[PDB]
RNA sequence: AGUAGCUGGUUCCCUCCAAAGUUUCCCUCAGGAUAGCUGGCGCUCUCCGCAGUUUUAUCCGGUAAAGCGAAUGAUUAGAGGUCUUGGGGCCGAAACGAUCUCAACCUAUUCUCAAACUUUAAAUGGGUAAGAAGCCCGGCUCGCUGGUGUGGAGCCGGGCGUGGAAUGCGAGUGCCUAGUGGGCCACUUUUGGUAAGCAGAACUGGCGCUGCGGGAUGAACCGAACGCCGGGUUAAGGCGCC
RNA sequence: UUAAUUAAAACAAAGCAUCGCGAAGGCCCGCGGCGGGUGUUGACGCGAUGUGAUUUCUGCCCAGUGCUCUGAAUGUCAAAGUGAAGAAAUUCAAUGAAGCGCGGGUAAACGGCGGGAGUAACUAUGACUCUCUUAAGGUAGCCAAAUGCCUCGUCAUCUAA
RNA sequence: ACAGUGCCAGGUGGGGAGUUUGACUGGGGCGGUACACCUGUCAAACGGUAACGCAGGUGUCCUAAGGCGAGCUCAGGGAGGACAGAAACCUCCCGUGGAGCAGAAGGGCAAAAGCUCGCUUGAUCUUGAUUUUCAGUACGAAUACAGACCGUGAAAGCGGGGCCUCACGAUCCUUCUGACCUUUUGGGUUUUAAGCAGGAGGUGUCAGAAAAGUUACCACAGGGAUAACUGGCUUGUGGCGGCCAAGCGUUCAUAGCGACGUCGCUUUUUGAUCCUUCGAUGUCGGCUCUUCCUAUCAUUGUGAAGCAGAAUUCACCAAGCG
RNA sequence: GUCUCCGUAGUGUAGCGGUUAUCACGUUCGCCUAACACGCGAAAGGUCCUCGGUUCGAAACCGGGCGGAAACACCA
RNA sequence: GUCUACGGCCAUACCACCCUGAACGCGCCCGAUCUCGUCUGAUCUCGGAAGCUAAGCAGGGUCGGGCCUGGUUAGUACUUGGAUGGGAGACCGCCUGGGAAUACCGGGUGCUGUAGGCUU
């Protein structure tokens, strides 16, 4: 069997990328984390304090508590047939603001602007996204050039 | 002394080199990979034939040593001891184990090193011979005779590259004239249009 | 005698019979585990909310 | 392991850091009139033989060292037990280490 | 009527639902407890929520491949330098004087490699988001923070419904609970082993619990899953005769 | 002698050799006693072992384990008794039966009884020597023996084999 | 006045009594520990994932090797300098870590996490929350805080052990520490004793019995979950047979052989496995008797020889008869 | 095969993490003797089996090889 | 055009060598009384202002090494899902989708925030 060691199997997971070792850039500590923020957890081997456990590496959760150095994150974890909402205390070196919602918050403002504007013009504008539709009919101009004929090439043993 | 080569024909295990974890591996049967006139310049031997594996299998170091002898002896007989240069292109790095029985049985069955093999892919060159153009038939026969020391299926193929270089023979002569290639013993160095211009001054002076 | 050691075979089939349900979500989440110093003030803030009742 | 014979640590009676004398803790001798020893004597009397287990399969080769601290404050003289990790060799107030010295 | 975690047996019908051989602990390994898997009783709503699916964004990863004229490790061949060292020589009065010659060294190349190597780096995959529990305004509380009526959190009032990707589907919740806790097989991946109808894993699907058409025959293959019937048509397989 | 698969080389035996005991005793029975057997006995006896007629012999070892003998000279050592402290419970101390430790004896008590190297004027052996070594280092005998793996040992005899 | 007897106490006491004499495990035993832990790999790019799988480590060590601050920069190399040389010490230069950080390995680390100094005891006192294993229990270890006391620094800060991943232990009992503490039963004082909270004494089979053999005189309940025959899969080993052709054969590869290699076949060897049989399939050998195979020793008919004859060798059809 | 153990002058052997690598025999030199032996006074001589590692320092401590010697291999 | 102080991202910014630097800066530089620290006022600390861009630093250059980014490698290698496909096997082809990395070839060589200077 395997060991129950806390950091087993993190040889590559927690190591630093190639030629990106050494000092931690200080903008890592200047990020502002509020209650309700979505953050992606990514353990960093340079700082050994407040390390998330390996199972939380690559997961995204919500901030519920902010201390001087860490935050409390409610992150889902699947254990067999159930998913538990787990609360982990992670130092802010091992997290980053998630962009997963920014595309949504961009759309809301665009939605809220368009909804307001269209209303005062008495017009209807699409607000819901749609899946990419089938391409519509179009013309392809030859420009008096016959398409180049293609043929399969003969086999060649380039051994 | 050793098991028949059918017992280790196929690449069933991950590569198992001789390392600090696999210790006590006996020496491989094949220790020489180049014989003949190794020192011939690039231009003396333009022709190059290959023995190319048509199978994905394991070739034992004993078969590589035997084939090398079989191919080399013919070349000496038909082209002279200085009319060719042979290069075995496979090195037996994968170690094969043995679980030696006489009795525990299958308890603690992990085996001890027994030998070494080369893992060869489909289309991978096994050994190469370069010589003069007129010796084309003698290369093919030398490699045809060496196919009988190996398991599986091999193909003899006369390369379109010049000698043991990576450059086509139909344009190697011009590339040397234009100084894109510089003879460097058995092979050629490639000179790009890059780097310090003092190199260009040296070549062109 | 010897027997089988371990398997998770048939386990995802069992987990999905009653569904792998996500945790239940309520609009009000408990303040368990938040900073004690922060929580002490939030209680003082709630306690004196009635002071500004008339102004509101 | 080498531990100083004094340390300035927290005293619970004084409620502040104070100098303490450090010694090793030694198990006291057993009373004959502890309820557990009295109950044992009664259960062990008469016939029947041994009535409680006798532990044989010892495995540990060391003990946890317990420091006995005593507040030097004349009026307080409180005490406290402070256990440290396992060690085969323990001494109090041994010679301190030195660096850059010739090892004769 | 000794005990038996062990062998044997355990008595009418129909109807509905329907498993497990796995997790952890146990002087635990032919057994229990425990979670999972089942059943029953319902109840709270409904006629928004959810999903073994994709889409769109957004993160996570170090396997496959590749690389070794990139680090670590292993490894073949020549070539050019060379006094910075050595062995052969070799002319000597002899020295770093001369003369070569073969090695070690250095410099560009070159063949071949890695489960316990790696700069690169997939496919499949794992999280998260895709709104009303939202957004935007005005105010109030604070013993927290503080150059600042600053920050942060909470609370009160008000305004906004094009319910803000596709598709499908009614959901949520609580008690009590049996049997099981010997499995085995196949595609693919995969460890040991010469290999095994061998031993051991991952994923999914099966057999076990399951008939039926086909593979002559057959637990698992291929097709297809079953109330009692008539007609039609098929699948996989077939159409000399049986 | 194993009734009913073993008749024997097993058991017994005479012979031999040890051991305890002089009776308030040895050995043994018995829940019990002024109990009982040996014992209607008394060392040429009774009790307990080993070996196994005769013949010839029975080597060395008391380190081990046993058995045994000496003991205030004397470490440990229970209860009771003695002394001190205390309000007492209690605590402490001094003292110190056997037995263990300590020292002798004992193998017809259980048992035990080596290794390396060199060396004689051909070769081989090696009487001889050096060395490590235990409580002795297997003596007289005897042997491929019912005991020797290698092993169907080697030589001779017995056979055509 | 002892024998002796009664009752206590110490010794002896397999004469006798009762009981125990682990588990995993390619049968069991012997051997190992895969039984509690940790690193890399397996492992199939989230996590998880097995074997008596692979390579290793663990039961410790540290008054500093803990804490803070400052100052420095390491391995190696090049070139110089009395004795001095391969290697002593001094100087300059290059040096991305090729060193060091207690230990196994992996990660991490350069005005530092290393080296050297100065000061120190955050290795202290205290309540909850969380993470890891997980049943979302315990322990262990670890993470954010909160309250005190402190250290350090000019200060921001940092520190409640060791840069991170291991380094450890329930109930009952005993022992120590703590309070102007509670109880000590009709009340009061005082010893004692018991409570309450926190440490320690230990269970390594590490969620924690107190434990030696032998049975061929053996017993019962079971087991084909499991060994000793046959049979079955496999064929390493055994046996038999090809292919290439370096050589041997005076000459001459192939009359006859044949290295280095390599491809098969067989189930008259031994293994490996454990599918059937443990409410029983009689376990070696011989004797006797029938039958079948061919991988042919003889015989019939043949081809080839390094076949003069004779004898012999190789090959073919071939198992009728021996 | 599993388990345990051992390699030190020419021979047999000690070595209680810092030794001028112990002891005896042996060998070489000088006395003694007419000469040998015995005896007396002196001298030399260890690839600490080999590779690697921790250690300020390894013959010693820890791993891997190379030789070697014991103990087991049972139930059928 | 540009610098100084403090920065963010952290080589398009690094490394090597060469050329040029107006003004203000930053420096080198000159001393050791004081503060402070050294075997040594070299460093550190302090007091200065004779000299110089020599150096650091800034800008530029090199068929420069590196680094960054494209192309090729290549719809290749690998890969999800499918077949009563092939083949004795080893393995391979096809169907439905995804889709790399060297060598080799090209291009580039810091951007920028706050505050304060210089530059008719
Ligand atoms: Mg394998
Ligand atoms: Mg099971
Ligand atoms: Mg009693
Ligand atoms: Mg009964
Ligand atoms: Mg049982
Ligand atoms: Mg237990
Ligand atoms: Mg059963
Ligand atoms: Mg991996
Ligand atoms: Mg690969
Ligand atoms: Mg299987
Ligand atoms: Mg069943
Ligand atoms: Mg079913
Ligand atoms: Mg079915
Ligand atoms: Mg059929
Ligand atoms: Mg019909
Ligand atoms: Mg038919
Ligand atoms: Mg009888
Ligand atoms: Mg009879
Ligand atoms: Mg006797
Ligand atoms: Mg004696
Ligand atoms: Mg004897
Ligand atoms: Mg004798
Ligand atoms: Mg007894
Ligand atoms: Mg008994
Ligand atoms: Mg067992
Ligand atoms: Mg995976
Ligand atoms: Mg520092
Ligand atoms: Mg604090
Ligand atoms: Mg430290
Ligand atoms: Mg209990
Ligand atoms: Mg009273
Ligand atoms: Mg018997
Ligand atoms: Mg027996
Ligand atoms: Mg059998
Ligand atoms: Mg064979
Ligand atoms: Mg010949
Ligand atoms: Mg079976
Ligand atoms: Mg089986
Ligand atoms: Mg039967
Ligand atoms: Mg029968
Ligand atoms: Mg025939
Ligand atoms: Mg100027
Ligand atoms: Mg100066
Ligand atoms: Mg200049
Ligand atoms: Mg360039
Ligand atoms: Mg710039
Ligand atoms: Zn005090």
């Amino acid at each position: 069997t395997n060991t129950k060691g806390k950091r087993r199997g993190t040889r590559y997971m927690f190591s630093r990328p190639f030629r990106k070792h050494g000092v931690v850039p200080l903008a890592t500590y200047m990020r502002i984390y509020k209650k309700g923020d979505i953050v992606d957890i990514k353990g960093m081997g340079t700082v050994q304090k407040g390390m998330p456990h390996k199972c939380y590496h690559g997961k995204t959760g919500r901030v519920y508590n902010v201390t001087q150095h860490a935050v409390g994150i409610v992150v889902n974890k699947q254990v067999k047939g159930k998913i538990l909402a787990k609360r982990i205390n992670v130092r802010i070196e091992h997290i980053k603001h998630s962009k997963s919602r920014d595309s949504f918050l961009k759309r809301v403002k665009e939605n809220d602007q368009k909804k307001k504007e269209a209303k005062e013009k008495g017009t209807w504008v699409q607000l819901k996204r749609q899946p990419a539709p089938p391409r519509e009919a179009h013309f392809v101009r030859t420009n008096g050039k016959e398409p180049e004929l293609l043929e399969p090439i003969p086999y060649e043993f380039m051994a | 002394g050793r098991r028949p080569a059918r017992c280790y024909r196929y690449c069933k295990n991950k590569p198992y080199p001789k390392s600090r974890f696999c210790r006590g591996v006996p020496d491989a049967k094949i220790r020489i990979f180049d014989l003949g006139r190794k020192k011939a310049k690039v231009d003396e031997f333009p022709l190059c034939g290959h023995m190319v594996s048509d199978e994905y299998e394991q070739l034992s170091s004993e078969a590589l040593e035997a084939a090398r002898i079989c191919a080399n002896k013919y070349m000496v007989k038909s082209c002279g001891k200085d009319g060719f240069h042979i290069r075995v292109r496979l090195h037996p790095f994968h170690v094969i184990r043995i679980n030696k029985m006489l009795q525990t049985g299958m308890r603690g069955a992990f085996g001890k090193p027994q030998g070494t093999v080369a893992r060869v892919h489909i289309g991978q060159v096994i050994m190469s011979i370069r010589t003069k153009l007129q010796n084309k038939e003698h290369v093919v026969e030398a490699l045809r005779r060496a196919k009988f020391k190996f398991p599986g299926r091999q193909k003899i193929h006369i390369s379109k590259k010049w000698g043991f270089t990576k450059f086509n023979a139909d344009e190697f002569e011009d590339m040397v004239a234009e100084k894109r290639l510089i003879p460097d013993g058995c092979g050629v160095k490639y000179i790009p249009n890059r780097g310090p211009l003092d190199k260009w001054r040296a070549l062109h002076s | 005698a010897k027997s089988k050691n371990h398997t998770t075979h048939n386990q995802s089939r069992k987990w999905h019979r009653n569904g792998i349900k996500k945790p239940r979500s309520q609009r009000y989440e408990s303040l368990k585990g938040v900073d004690p110093k922060f929580l002490r003030n939030m209680r003082f803030a709630k306690k004196h909310n009635k002071k500004g009742l008339k102004k509101m | 392991v080498n531990v100083p014979k004094t340390r300035r640590t927290f005293c619970k009676k004084c409620g502040k850091h104070q100098p303490h004398k450090v010694t090793q803790y030694k198990k006291g001798k057993d009373s004959l009139y502890a309820q557990g020893k009295r109950r044992y004597d009664r259960k062990q009397s008469g016939y029947g033989g041994q009535t409680k287990p006798i532990f044989r399969k010892k495995a540990k080769t060391t003990k946890k060292i317990v420091l006995r601290l005593e507040c030097v404050e004349p009026n307080c003289r409180s005490k406290r037990m402070l256990a440290i990790k396992r060690c085969k060799h323990f001494e109090l107030g041994g010679d301190k280490k030195r660096k850059g010295q010739v090892i004769q």
